[PDB]
RNA sequence: UAACUGAAGAGUUUGAUCAUGGCUCAGAUUGAACGCUGGCGGCAGGCUUAACACAUGCAAGUCGAGCGGGGGAAGGUAGCUUGCUACCGGACCUAGCGGCGGACGGGUGAGUAAUGCUUAGGAAUCUGCCUAUUAGUGGGGGACAACAUCUCGAAAGGGAUGCUAAUACCGCAUACGUCCUACGGGAGAAAGCAGGGGAUCUUCGGACCUUGCGCUAAUAGAUGAGCCUAAGUCGGAUUAGCUAGUUGGUGGGGUAAAGGCCUACCAAGGCGACGAUCUGUAGCGGGUCUGAGAGGAUGAUCCGCCACACUGGGACUGAGACACGGCCCAGACUCCUACGGGAGGCAGCAGUGGGGAAUAUUGGACAAUGGGGGGAACCCUGAUCCAGCCAUGCCGCGUGUGUGAAGAAGGCCUUAUGGUUGUAAAGCACUUUAAGCGAGGAGGAGGCUACUCUAGUUAAUACCUAGGGAUAGUGGACGUUACUCGCAGAAUAAGCACCGGCUAACUCUGUGCCAGCAGCCGCGGUAAUACAGAGGGUGCGAGCGUUAAUCGGAUUUACUGGGCGUAAAGCGUGCGUAGGCGGCUUAUUAAGUCGGAUGUGAAAUCCCCGAGCUUAACUUGGGAAUUGCAUUCGAUACUGGUGAGCUAG
């Protein structure tokens, strides 16, 4: 059943899967570190993590790895939780 | 299809002259057996008949004179029922408006059978067209003319002689020298003979 | 995209087209948004050949619909006619 | 022009919610007799203003929980 | 002008009779099958059973104007034992990377009794290609297929190392819009390619300018999809209790988006006699058949929605799939193998086996209408169109017409003479439909190239985008097309059922309670009009009969529209719960009820008036209709709600 174009589609699918997985893992790592700082509870340390995390989220949202609505939700909620610290 | 068979058997069975013998001699002189049915058990017309029997004989009588088979007759009756007005009279108008019957009543056919063959062989023309269907219904204002090949025919000459012997109906007007005539409108019920009864047929189909 | 095109109908050997506005992904003789005229290639006697509604045509063309080539030619014919 | 339905409160146990029984009268499709019909609808009342026995009016809204999509408007008749 | 005009009964219980009551028959219809028979054309239909298993071929490709390599045919210059060699660049082609498509189009009805469908509404959402508008497209870098080398295996396809371009990927710069914001501020993009001309002019075949196709951020439209509420939608009580994320709230998580969608805690809720839970069966609507109507039966072919793709569980990529001809895992099955290893899913069109009473070609073309790609040329398309087969249905046509008895011959009957086949046949005259042979010949083709003009680009009458006119060229599978005109001659062409009553049409012979016929009453023991043949008839007709199935007759489930003393049928009798119904007067409300307006009720189908088909079927233009649903404004006699009064219950 397979044809040349179908096989080509499958190979491209594999490559894209690996690339997108790496970038999305980067996003999650930064968000997790920001949450860890919030748990630590120091206002300055938490805001520094927030500043260092926001650009990566914006970049991958622009690339389309995640949706811009999800990026905005993350930024809003993280900023609120950082502000509640102090 | 068509019914090809003896005509006088059917005429005697119906009990009345159907006018399928061109009338050159009297029908009585030709058949010399009227009032007696053709068969071993043929009995006089005075024998009693059932209600369904009379209802059936009426339809058979009309069908035999007008040369129409059962399927087309039933379609005609349903069409008359759909059409507004008296269904029985509409049915007779539909039968009268046939191209071959109109050719007969206009006077270029010795018999309705002969008119059927003329139409089938394209010796007749509706307006300027060489039609070849006898079931065509002729609308008001139509012009039944003869074809050039049909003209100069001994059979046609004899047919117009017989037509001159006969009386042309009022609604048709045909010039025999030009071999063409025209149709005004559907002949009225009063013009149609009173021998035929249509109510029996209407009840037959209603049952 | 939204298109204006001809949907087939009638009988064999004698097609009769409805001019319809539809989404291009729908089947030729299936779902449509609006019917705005007809086209009879073999009209004879009193039969009318082309009837196109210019108001709706202009409205849909303004809303971004793309006519097919045959419908564009017929629209030109109707523009010349009227 | 929100759709509005008037009924009477029948429950108040839940937090920030009320249950109202709504009744309609329609003719029978085959026999024509006027017959009673009723439905129970869950509503949202943030301040717990309504209680059991009162007549209330409710309107349609976006879902607030799995079963609640209607909101209180006014207490027509206090119990 | 119109859009409806419609209702029939018969047979059988008894020595008679009336009623009750079941059975049987006359009608319409079918995706039908079988039996006998069989000429033509037009329009439609054609595996209802095994969602059984599948040989073989075909059904998703296109772009070199995104990119680097590679290949063969030609051309030119210089040298030559025999027209050739050695090198050069131009056109052409494509295995690979990349873009778009592949999620449409096509098939089926297994599952699904509500996660679905129909009708009417709503707010919390995303949306490639298309249309309109706004602000841009700056400058760098690392991979990596191809390719080269080495290897495994018979091959199919695998493994290792060294290269490499880009509209493949990633950083930096900038930000009208855009996102977060504690309102102070912070954050995030993109890619080039083609052509023309200034005749400027080369950090080299360059740099500058316009145009076009592209690319990035954003708003709106359109389209498509996701989500929510109300009413409606099959049988069973010999199925009465069911539910612990269960019902609700708070913090957090998660989604494009509301939400127990997920989670920790808190509370004990939530559903059910207006049928919860359980169980059986089933895709649903527009429609279709039947019927005077109410109603009943039904979901082939046409259209909308849903679900599914050998069985089950998953995600990936992408605007969009949890994807019929994509990927992974498990199961069953099948195939190749050189035993090291591999491959597959017709409920896509043909076709094969099996099943069954039963349903067709392993055909042609992209010419027409659509779909994918492309700037175009053009390529792909079992969608589609066209052809083949089948009386399967409907409609039309033919199988000759006129003649002519001194009533021929023959068969059959007979009260042995006469009657019936019978104007029938023979003989006479005559035309030629359809088919058969020969020549012409429309339309489905709109259009495109060639010449030359008007408007726009703005440095540029160049290039390119829109309009026009006649010609020349050009393009059709069906197609020896429809259709028209010539010649021969009645020459090529009719069967099936039935004849006691229902029910139109009766006799002889052979045979006898045997053979047999039979829908019901019935017929058959030597004078059967009911059995077999024959004559004559009757009803249909390229058809005629039987079987199977639904509605009707059936007022035998009775809403329209039935019954319970003796025919079937009042519980052995009370009391009472839910429910149904409820006296008189008055004021108020406007739920029931009634009236008006707006929106909606897709198209096709039904009916009415027209048009094109030689007619009819059929196709088609408009109207009516869709008898409903929702919103809103009005009326208050009756029913219901509320307040008050009264006495005949």
């Amino acid at each position: 059943a397979n044809s040349a174009q179908a096989k080509k589609r499958a190979r491209q699918n594999v490559k894209a899967r690996k690339h997108n997985a790496s970038l999305r893992s980067m996003v999650r790592t930064y968000i997790k570190r920001t949450l860890s700082a919030i748990a630590g509870g120091d206002y300055a340390v938490a805001t520094e993590a927030y500043k260092k995390a926001v650009p990566v989220i914006d970049r991958m949202a622009d690339k389309g790895i995640i949706h811009k609505n999800k990026a905005a939700r993350h930024k809003s909620r993280l900023n609120a939780q950082v502000k509640a610290l102090a | 299809a068509r019914y090809i068979g003896p005509k006088c058997k059917l005429s005697r069975r119906e009990g009345t002259d159907l006018q399928l013998k061109s009338g050159v001699k009297p029908f009585d002189v030709k058949t010399k057996k009227a009032n007696k049915a053709p068969g071993q058990h043929g009995q006089a017309r005075g024998g009693k008949q059932s209600e369904y029997s009379l209802q059936l004989r009426e339809k058979q009588k009309v069908r035999r004179i007008y040369g129409v088979l059962e399927r087309q007759f039933s379609n005609y009756y349903k069409e008359a029922a759909r059409v507004k007005g008296a269904t029985g009279e509409n049915l007779l108008k539909l039968l009268e408006s046939r191209l071959d019957n109109v050719v007969y009543r206009m006077g270029f056919g010795s018999t309705r059978a002969e008119a059927r063959q003329l139409v089938s062989h394209r010796s007749i023309t509706l307006n300027g067209r060489r039609v070849n269907i006898a079931s065509i219904q002729v609308k008001a204002g139509d012009v039944i003319a003869v074809h050039e090949g049909a003209k100069q025919q001994l059979r046609i000459k004899n047919a117009i002689e017989l037509a001159a012997q006969r009386g042309i109906p009022a609604w048709i007007e045909v010039d025999h020298s030009k071999l063409e005539g025209t149709f005004k409108a559907a002949p009225d019920r009063s013009d149609l003979p009173a021998e035929i009864n249509e109510s029996l047929i209407v009840e037959l189909y209603s049952k | 995209m939204v298109v204006i095109r001809l949907a087939r109908g009638g009988a064999k050997k004698r097609p009769f087209y409805q001019i319809v506005v539809t989404d291009s992904r729908n089947a030729r003789d299936g779902r449509f948004i609006e019917r705005i005229g007809f086209f009879n290639p073999t009209a004879q006697g009193q039969a009318e050949k082309l009837r196109l509604d210019a108001d709706r045509f202009a409205h849909w063309v303004s809303q971004g619909a793309q006519p097919s080539e045959r419908v564009a030619s017929l629209a030109a014919q109707a523009k010349k006619a009227t | 022009t929100v759709r509005t339905l008037t009924g009477k409160v029948v429950s108040d146990k839940m937090d920030k919610s009320i249950v109202v029984l709504i009744e309609r009268r329609v003719q029978h499709p085959l026999y024509g007799k006027s017959i009673r019909r009723s439905t129970k609808l869950h509503a949202h009342d943030e301040n717990n203003v309504a209680k059991i026995g009162d007549v209330v009016t409710i309107k349609e809204s976006r879902p607030i929980s799995k079963t609640k999509a209607w909101t209180l408007v006014e207490v027509v008749e206090a119990a």
